[PDB]
């Protein structure tokens, strides 16, 4: 499967009267979700729950109502997963992943931020035909590309290629040049906007040099540290 | 197969 990572405290129960919730983000075929644990740390119980997410820059919006029947009671933590789509409200976020959440339960309303991993708004549809590639990578402005090392990787091409598939992103040639390796990608987000990126790895190197271009060359920076993270783990 | 793998390796020498 894609990458996931591990759960992170997203509302600490000092901040929320006894109610914590961890949380991360998957990807499975398409569907994405929100998947959280809910702890009550207090001393009474907790029902009502709800949550509500602010307009963010991919649209992100949850597809039902909270799965939450019955009291949640001191000491207990339950697992919660969360269906969501790309089909809401959209507004510019800074930083651009940023997600701005609203849950309550019957004792207060708690707001909270987390970060969206962009890997999971990478779409299974992201393979983008050789012909186009080779297109778009010349009509794409050169001003456009950014370049990013990463930094002590040192898988070969073969792993390099068939973690990235598994995450979305795609291997359209691999030529190897000058004793290189030159890996050209694509993937393509849930908003319709493509990046196309060209890996290379040397013997020699510790660092593989990525490059990549995209028509929104602001995304680029978050592409980088989802690649990272993939390849690291 | 599709003929473009010279292409993409025009391109990659480009870039060394």
């Amino acid at each position: 499967g894609g990458y996931v990572a591990p759960k992170a405290v997203w509302l600490p129960a000092v901040k929320a009267k006894g109610l914590e919730i961890s949380g991360t983000f998957t990807h499975r075929q398409g569907h994405i979700y929100m998947e959280m644990n809910f702890t009550n740390k207090a001393l009474q119980h907790m029902t009502d729950f709800a949550i509500q997410f602010n307009k963010n820059s991919f649209g992100v919006i949850p597809s039902t109502p909270l799965a939450i029947h019955t009291p949640l009671m001191p000491n207990q933590s339950i697992d919660v997963s969360l269906p969501l789509n790309t089909l809401g409200p959209v507004m510019k976020m800074e930083p651009l992943n940023n997600l701005q959440v609203a849950v309550k339960n019957n004792i207060d309303v708690f707001y909270f931020s987390c970060l969206i991993p962009l890997n999971v708004l990478f779409v299974e549809d992201g393979k983008m035909e050789r012909q186009v590639f080779l297109a778009t990578w010349k009509d794409i402005p050169n001003e456009n590309e950014l370049q990013f090392q990463i930094k002590e990787c040192h898988l070969n091409a073969d792993t390099v290629s068939s973690k990235l598939q598994n995450n979305n992103v795609y291997t359209i040639a691999k030529r190897n040049v000058e004793g290189q390796d030159m890996l050209y990608q694509s993937l393509k987000l849930t908003n319709g906007i493509w990046i196309l990126a060209e890996l290379r790895i040397q013997p020699g190197n510790p660092n593989y040099t990525l490059s990549l271009k995209c028509r929104a060359p602001e995304v680029s920076q978050y592409i980088y540290q989802v690649y990272d993270s993939i390849l690291k783990n | 197969d599709d003929g473009l793998d010279e292409a993409f390796s025009r391109l990659a020498q480009s870039r060394t």
